[PDB]
């Protein structure tokens, strides 16, 4: 009666989960897009209709991608470069108190020390300017890392501005974005496209804040994995920015001695007129008006007769203390405080001043037994950011209190990358298919 | 663009079989089409007669037409033909082959409608 | 709600639509399968992509049937792997569907699909022998 | 077979002024209703599909709402060209049914 | 200058000869598209090599005259392309003459190929399945 | 080296078709050559009646000869037939069959030609 | 025993200051001599 | 596991042609396996009849039966038939269709051995 037999189809549109290897594209830099393909300057998007799909960003793979090549990237611009090994020496260092204000008192050591040459049976004496955070006591001082690495000096032709990268997928595989605004990123996801390459997205490495990120265009967006635990950091991800505007006032002097053969250590000479802390500014009003919209938020999953309360970070390094950054090629640690600071309860030109250092050994990731040196930088510094979001921690938590006390986090920055690829999956294409039909070969 | 052109005899003999011809340019007769057969009275509205399927080959008619109206393709030829058994003098009209579609072109889409210039039949002895 | 057309001319346009719909539009996604940190990322995925090409051909002309989108066979159809009817299936359920409904008894079909092919060729050299 | 029932029969205004043309249903087709414009000795144009969706080329005039199972098609400022009969067309469930035709007349002095 | 035979055995002799002549030693070019400073240079060529024959072999194959050298096929010829007739082309130009000629004009037959073989195919299916 | 062979009878009535037929062995009759048909009279000179090009098919013939010789190919069989209708006594002669051609392997190019040993056809009722 | 081919009848068009195989040489060529130097002793006590 | 089951005519008159079927299940008719034809007479011992190859096609009869014994294969049908021609009284027997082969299968090997229920013919006028 029925007669049926199998039929074979090759082509059909039928695509299932997959890990993969994705590669770049781009239209001197540390985040090489030298040896990037480049980008097509119409990208093609194709819409689908009536196709819902399931979407996890705490589960994604594409971050983990993404942060290994970074590291690598990282690693691999630093090869040819001075290596920093006669810099491991006795210094002399005294207390600097010309020009110097209040809040700066201390905060700098002239140091004088003895040096190679070209020739190998000569010595030089040399002196240079450092950072209070720089040098150890052992009136005689050493360089923090001598007792655990030399590293090397950031050439100084290579800029660490981010610049955009585009993730594309292999033949055989698509990438699926999810068009659905209000989407927390997990679950399913109705209105959905393909795309062939993802959209740029800036390396951007920070801590405490998200700066020239992407804005939510509906409202202000929270996500977590499991709100209910107090674990996992909350992600919080403005509907407009706030303009942050930071600066290194001192005008400083960069001066080359030649430490061997084709060898140079850029060291800072002196500064020229008063001495001054960098700082950075930020508006009162618009960050009240946005620490309203984040509470009128968390109100929906925190219930609507709770105190939220805005409070300083707990303890621990300075880089997950402190809102640190690079502006201009220095990099900065800014003290946070006079933000996350006040208490909401359920029912006009000043701006704030965040004091912050500036750092010149720095241990960018999360690893031990490598550092780096920052060249000086001459003259002033100043910069103009955007912050689109937070990173936030639930202290506490428990049912004895009807309080909720939230402060700002960091530390690793896989999450920097996941507040980008949240609403991206890549899936691997199955065109064989089999069916009944009334055939018979 | 699909056009639809009309054809068929300018008139047939009552109690005889009414045949039209809709030919296709510009598109093909196989494809996810829906082709549908209309009619006018003179003086009259419209009155829907049928459609077909390109692809499936599934046909449907109007309940009043049912038993007499028959709607077949040509994949070869790319047109579809219409057969109206037992004519009588009330089915002299306007006969007219009509098609519409979605397009969806990638990021795009768009609804276009099609229709033939139409065939006037005249039934009487 | 009946008697629209639809057509579709993107990469994946048809995912959506129903399997007798979604079946005119093979060639458009049979044309794509085929096509210092960064080279060798490429060149691992420039080789993963051809592998699996040649893997779906081979599979595709065991069963006599190369060179062709829509092949159907001798084999029939069990009754057991499924029990709706050819109107439910091709105007009312999806490609997708059919998939994650169909994958448990995929491997049983392709060695039939061998063993047939095998059978029908060597009667195919006793019937030219003659 | 879902029975459309057009208001009014036949009309007469002017260049300029606002013409409104009710079609009634049987029974609820949600969205599949399409308004067809016919002239003398030509073939019916589409003018407006999925109630309130204008066709490529339709000038922005025209316009299409429903309420409940009535609907209505709306010419705010009728011109010399829009004078035609107009047709309700129902495709939410078969058989496709047509209009009785709504016929506008030219308004002059006598 | 009349009734003289040539016959070339050599990889590319026949490419200055009439496209009649050169159209009997496909062969011999068939044959030949498939086969630590140098070994990566090495590498890469033979990837290359196989990316370009099996793209070569997937574009014919999707036309239906897969596993041929010579195939005509159901597409009519549009006089727009050329006007020229076949005794001033087969015995009066050479390949390269002709595809200088008509490289204009390569992408639109290869979509009326690909559409009339998927046509062909599903009327094939269709006439089956009776 | 190709090889030709001719064959046919010996005799023909006045008036009647002469038939002949050269066989090819060591190459195709499709290939790219000249397959040339020539007789030569008792004591007299040479003639060369026509030849064909075994791949494009195309004939060429004498002017004297012309409407009444009719030369064909034949790839299966790898052998080219001739025809002379209306043969008289003045036809009697030897005919051949006959080739040349051009051979580039590779680097080298060299002239080849080869002839039949020839058959007598007399004339005469 | 290589194998050369000629073509008959066939003229083609050459430009030497346009070649990228010189390019390509002389990468080749740079290259080589540099992984020739990479096991040897390096002088760095001669400057004295 | 291969099932052989047995069919045919319960009665052949005396001097007809016996014709039994045996068909198989589970296995290719067309495969490497041999097909053995055998008897067993009433009250009496067995008695070997023939034998086919699938394969190669090849067949080996009983001397004694030789001359009015055929063996044949059917692989479309996937059975094999049996004719006796001149069959007397003395023909009527318990027929049985039976094969034995040897299965390696990657490690280890077995021998299996498939009968079938067996069909009594009775040979009478
Ligand atoms: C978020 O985004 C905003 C903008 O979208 C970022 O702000 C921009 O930051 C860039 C980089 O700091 C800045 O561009 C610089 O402007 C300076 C002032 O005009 C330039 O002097 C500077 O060029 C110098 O540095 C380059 C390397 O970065 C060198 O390649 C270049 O040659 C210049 O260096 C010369 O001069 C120095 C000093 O004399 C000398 O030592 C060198 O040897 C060399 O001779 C950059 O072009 C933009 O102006 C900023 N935009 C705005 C609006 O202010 C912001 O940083 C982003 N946020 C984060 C966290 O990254
Ligand atoms: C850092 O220390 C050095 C050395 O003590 C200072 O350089 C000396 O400055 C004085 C005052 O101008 C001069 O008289 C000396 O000749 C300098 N010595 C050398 C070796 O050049 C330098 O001024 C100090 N800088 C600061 C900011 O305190
Ligand atoms: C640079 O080197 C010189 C020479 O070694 C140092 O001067 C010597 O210091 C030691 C330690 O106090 C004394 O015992 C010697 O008498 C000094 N010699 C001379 C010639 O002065 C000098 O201190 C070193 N500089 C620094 C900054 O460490
Ligand atoms: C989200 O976090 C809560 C809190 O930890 C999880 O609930 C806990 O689950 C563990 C697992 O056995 C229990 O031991 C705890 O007693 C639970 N605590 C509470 C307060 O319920 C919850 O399971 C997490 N959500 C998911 C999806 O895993
Ligand atoms: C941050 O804000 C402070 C004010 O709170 C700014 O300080 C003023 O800076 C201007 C520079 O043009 C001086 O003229 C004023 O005298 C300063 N006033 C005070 C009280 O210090 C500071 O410049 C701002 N910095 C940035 C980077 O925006
Ligand atoms: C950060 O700096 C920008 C410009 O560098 C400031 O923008 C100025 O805002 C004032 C309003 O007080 C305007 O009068 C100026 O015209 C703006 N300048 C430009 C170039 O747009 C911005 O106000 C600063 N933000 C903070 C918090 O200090
Ligand atoms: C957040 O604010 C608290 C108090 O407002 C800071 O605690 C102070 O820390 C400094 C540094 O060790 C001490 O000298 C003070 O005595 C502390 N004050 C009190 C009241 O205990 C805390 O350090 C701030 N957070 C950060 C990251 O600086
Ligand atoms: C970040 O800023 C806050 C606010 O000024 C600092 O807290 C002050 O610390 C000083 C220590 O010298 C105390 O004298 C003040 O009383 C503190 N203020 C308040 C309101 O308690 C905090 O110390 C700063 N962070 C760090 C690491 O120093
Ligand atoms: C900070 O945010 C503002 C506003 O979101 C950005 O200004 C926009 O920049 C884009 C550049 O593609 C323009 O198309 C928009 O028109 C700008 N908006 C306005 C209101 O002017 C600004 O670029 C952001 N800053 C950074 C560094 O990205
Ligand atoms: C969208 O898909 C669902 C489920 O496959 C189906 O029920 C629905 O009819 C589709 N939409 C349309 C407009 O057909
Ligand atoms: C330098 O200044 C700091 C802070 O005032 C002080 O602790 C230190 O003892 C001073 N060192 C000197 C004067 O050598
Ligand atoms: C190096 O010295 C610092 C301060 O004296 C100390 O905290 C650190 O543990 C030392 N490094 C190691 C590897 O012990
Ligand atoms: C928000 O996240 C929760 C996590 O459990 C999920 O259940 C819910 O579906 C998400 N919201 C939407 C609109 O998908
Ligand atoms: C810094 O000092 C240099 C040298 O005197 C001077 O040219 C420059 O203008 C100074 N910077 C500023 C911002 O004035
Ligand atoms: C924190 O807020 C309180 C008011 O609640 C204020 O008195 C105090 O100065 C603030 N602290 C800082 C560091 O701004
Ligand atoms: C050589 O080629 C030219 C054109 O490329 C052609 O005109 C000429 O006839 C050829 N020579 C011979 C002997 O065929």
């Amino acid at each position: 009666a029925e007669n049926l037999w199998v039929t074979v189809y090759y082509g059909v549109p039928v695509w299932k989960d997959a890990e993969t290897t994705l590669f770049c594209a781009s239209d001197h830099n540390v985040w090489a897009t030298h040896a990037c393909v480049p980008t097509d300057p119409n990208p093609q998007e194709i819409h689908l209709e009536n196709v819902t799909e399931e979407f996890n960003m705490w589960k994604n793979n594409m971050v983990e991608q993404m942060h290994t090549d970074i590291i690598s990237l990282w690693d691999q611009s630093l090869k040819p470069c001075v290596k920093l090994t006669p810099l491991c020496v006795t210094l002399q260092c005294t207390n600097v108190t010309n020009n110097i204000t209040d809040d700066m008192r201390g905060e700098l050591k002239n140091c004088s020390f003895n040096m190679t040459t070209e020739l190998r049976d000569k010595k030089q004496k040399v002196y240079s300017l450092f950072y209070r955070l720089d040098v150890v006591q052992i009136k005689e001082y050493r360089l923090i890392n001598c007792n655990t690495s030399a590293c090397t000096q950031a050439c100084p032709k290579v800029s660490f501005e981010p610049i955009p990268i585009h993730y594309c997928a292999p033949a055989g595989f698509a990438i699926l974005k999810c068009k659905d605004k209000k989407f927390n990123g997990t679950g399913p996801c109705p209105s959905v496209s393909t795309v062939q390459c993802t959209h740029g997205i800036k390396p951007v490495v920070s801590t405490q804040l998200l700066l020239n990120g992407s804005l939510a265009e509906e409202e202000v967006m929270i996500r977590s994995e499991n709100i209910t635990n107090n674990a996992k950091n909350i992600l919080v991800q403005f509907n407009t920015p706030v303009q942050i505007n930071c600066t290194r006032p001192n005008n400083n002097t960069r001066k080359s001695i030649r430490i061997g053969p084709g060898q140079a250590f850029y060291a800072t000479g002196d500064i020229i007129g008063d001495i001054r802390q960098a700082h950075c500014n930020v508006s009162k009003a618009t960050w009240n008006e946005t620490l309203g919209k984040v509470v009128k938020q968390l109100r929906k999953h925190f219930g609507n007769n709770t105190i939220i309360r805005f409070a300083n970070s707990s303890g621990g390094d300075l880089e997950v203390t402190t809102h640190s950054f690079n502006c201009g090629g220095e990099f900065f640690y800014c003290n946070t405080s006079g933000l996350f600071n006040s208490t909401w309860i359920s029912n006009s030109n000043d701006s704030i001043t965040l004091p912050c250092r500036i750092k010149q050994i720095i241990n960018m990731w999360q690893r031990i037994g490598q550092c780096m040196y920052a060249p000086p930088i001459q003259g002033v510094i100043r910069c103009v950011s955007n912050i689109t979001g937070l990173i936030l921690t639930r202290d506490g938590g428990s049912t004895n209190s009807t309080t909720e006390t939230f402060r700002p986090g960091g530390g690793d920055m896989r999450d920097n990358w996941r507040s980008e690829l949240y609403k991206y999956k890549v899936v691997k294409i199955e065109p064989l298919g089999v069916a009944p039909t009334r055939c018979k070969r | 663009q699909v056009w639809l052109r009309e054809s068929g005899p300018g008139l047939v003999k009552s109690s005889e079989t009414l045949s039209l011809t809709c030919a296709v340019s510009g598109a093909s007769v196989g494809g996810n089409y829906y082709w549908n057969w209309i009619r006018q009275f003179p003086g009259k509205g419209l009155e829907w007669m049928g459609n077909v399927h390109g692809g499936s080959g599934n046909t449907e008619y109007n309940p009043s037409l049912k038993g007499r109206l028959t709607i077949s393709r040509d994949t070869s030829r790319g047109h579809f033909l219409l057969h109206l058994d037992s004519v009588t003098a009330a089915d002299t009209a306007v006969y007219y082959c009509s098609t519409q579609y979605w397009r969806h072109t990638g990021y795009d889409s768009s609804f276009f409608d099609s229709w033939g210039q139409g065939a006037l039949v005249t039934v009487s002895s | 709600a009946v008697g629209i057309g639809a057509v579709f001319l993107g990469f994946l346009g048809a995912a959506g639509s129903t399997m007798g719909a979604a079946s005119m539009t093979l060639t458009v996604q049979a044309r794509n399968l085929l096509s210092t940190v960064w080279g060798i990322k490429q060149l691992q995925a420039r080789v993963l992509a051809v592998e699996r090409y040649l893997r779906d051909q081979q599979l595709l002309g065991i069963w006599g049937c190369s060179g062709k989108l829509i092949c159907c066979t001798n084999v029939p159809w069990n009754s057991s792997w499924s029990n709706r009817n050819l109107s439910e299936i091709w105007d009312n359920m999806t490609w997708l569907q059919w998939d994650k409904e169909i994958s448990n008894y995929t491997q049983i079909i392709y060695g039939l699909l061998e063993e047939s092919q095998n059978q029908q060729e060597k009667n195919e050299q006793d019937l030219l022998a003659l | 077979d879902v029975q459309m029932t057009q208001s009014p029969s036949s009309l007469s205004a002017s260049v300029g002024d606002r013409v409104s043309i009710t079609c009634r249903a049987s029974e609820d087709i949600t969205t599949d209703l399409e308004w067809y414009q016919q002239k003398p000795g030509k073939a019916p144009n589409l003018l407006i599909y999925d109630v309130s969706s204008l066709q490529s080329g339709v000038p922005s005039r025209f316009s299409g709402s429903r309420s409940g199972t009535e609907f209505t098609l709306t010419i705010n400022s009728l011109q010399p060209e829009d004078f035609a009969t107009y047709f309700c067309l129902q495709y939410n469930s078969y058989p496709w049914t047509f209009g009785q035709g709504t016929k506008v007349d030219i308004k002059r002095t006598v």
